[PDB]
């Protein structure tokens, strides 16, 4: 995680990065919550404090890549976010509150919607009649919630 | 509510059955009650081919586009509807367009050749825009009718490349070993049918 991190002043400013660096940056992620996830947390609280509108696209790449990666979700980074503990005072010195929880919300809004097609449509047609499917997302979502 | 409506309106059409239609002209128009219009088409067959073939075909490909998607809409939610019993007009209608389909069929004749086809673009309508999925005596009977054999007129080619396209398309309907012979041995009884002249085989080739 320290050479990401010192990596990422430099990256922040460069131009050159690409979408290759998002799908390396997820797939270690998915695959190792150890480190990466741990930095991650910290970031993506510090962004829901800022006045523009950043978790919604940060929130709405990585469901992208998790989708394109066949479900790329680490089940062991949700105990190291539960654990972990916003103790530090800038996060509590932030006035705007509610904005971070709106945001989760469109988020979680948003994130749902990528199931939508015609075809699951006809999947959800098909329930009592072909083959009841078109629910695994859901299933996986409530084993996320337990 | 939506149920008492429609079995009210299905009363009053019964007590003035001349203007049963032209509630059904009304239904779709104002583009709701899907089921009283289905309901009141059927209250009415009940030659040509059928007023149900011609209007649900009608519906389901037509040029208004909101009349296709609220139909859609229809079907799909009514084939969730218990998955059987006649408590929805889906079934009924289903079951007239079976009748139907044992009505045409037999070697096919030169006067159903026609019938069949418009039947068999309406199912491909059906399960295609629709999403319905078909149950076992459809899908046995549907089988039936595509394997059939035309009397070698340019409606025979029609047919045969209809239902072609739909075993093409909708293969899942098969899902058995016996029907599996029957269609291989149709596909080779059209293969050696070549005297089609009066363009099928052109895309059993392709």
């Amino acid at each position: 995680l320290g050479t990401t991190i010192k990596l990422v002043i430099f990256n922040e400013l460069s131009s050159a990065r690409n979408p290759n660096n998002m799908q390396v940056l997820y797939t270690a992620l998915q695959h190792s919550s150890e480190l990466a996830p741990k930095f991650l947390a910290m970031v993506f609280q510090d962004l829901l404090t800022n006045k523009d509108d950043y978790l919604r696209a940060s929130r709405a790449l990585l469901r992208e890549i998790i989708k394109q990666t066949k479900h790329e979700i680490n089940f062991q980074a949700f105990c190291l976010g539960l654990m972990q503990e916003r103790k530090e005072p800038q996060y509590l010195e932030m006035e705007f509150k509610e904005r971070f929880v709106v945001h989760i919300t469109d988020v979680l809004a948003v994130s749902m919607m990528l199931g939508i097609t015609a075809q699951v449509k006809e999947a959800g047609i098909a329930w009592d009649k072909g083959e009841k499917r078109n629910l695994e997302v859901l299933r996986s979502f409530q084993n996320q919630i337990a | 509510g939506g149920r008492r409506r429609t079995d009210a309106l299905r009363f009053l059409c019964k007590m003035n059955p001349s203007q049963a239609l032209k509630v059904r002209g009304m239904v779709v128009e104002e583009c709701h009650l899907p089921g009283l219009g289905v309901a009141l088409t059927l209250d009415h067959t009940k030659d040509g081919v059928s007023d149900l073939v011609c209007f649900v075909s009608g519906l389901l490909l037509g040029t208004n586009a909101k009349v296709r998607t609220w139909f859609g809409t229809f079907i799909r939610n009514g084939q969730q509807r218990k998955r059987e019993t006649s408590s929805s007009v889906l079934w009924q209608m289903r079951r007239q367009l079976l009748l139907e389909l044992m009505g045409i069929l037999p070697g096919l004749k030169e006067e159903h050749v026609v019938k069949a086809s418009a039947l068999l673009r309406l199912y491909c309508a059906l399960m295609g825009i629709a999403g319905l999925k078909p149950t076992e005596e459809e899908a046995e009977q549907l089988l039936q009718l595509m394997t059939s054999r035309p009397p070698a007129t340019p409606a025979g080619v029609r047919f045969v490349s209809l239902s072609f396209c739909m075993l093409l398309a909708f293969s899942t309907l098969v899902s058995t070993p016996e029907q599996e012979q029957l269609m291989v041995v149709w596909l080779s009884w059209m293969i050696k049918e070549e005297a089609y002249f009066e363009s099928f085989g052109e895309m059993l080739l392709l």
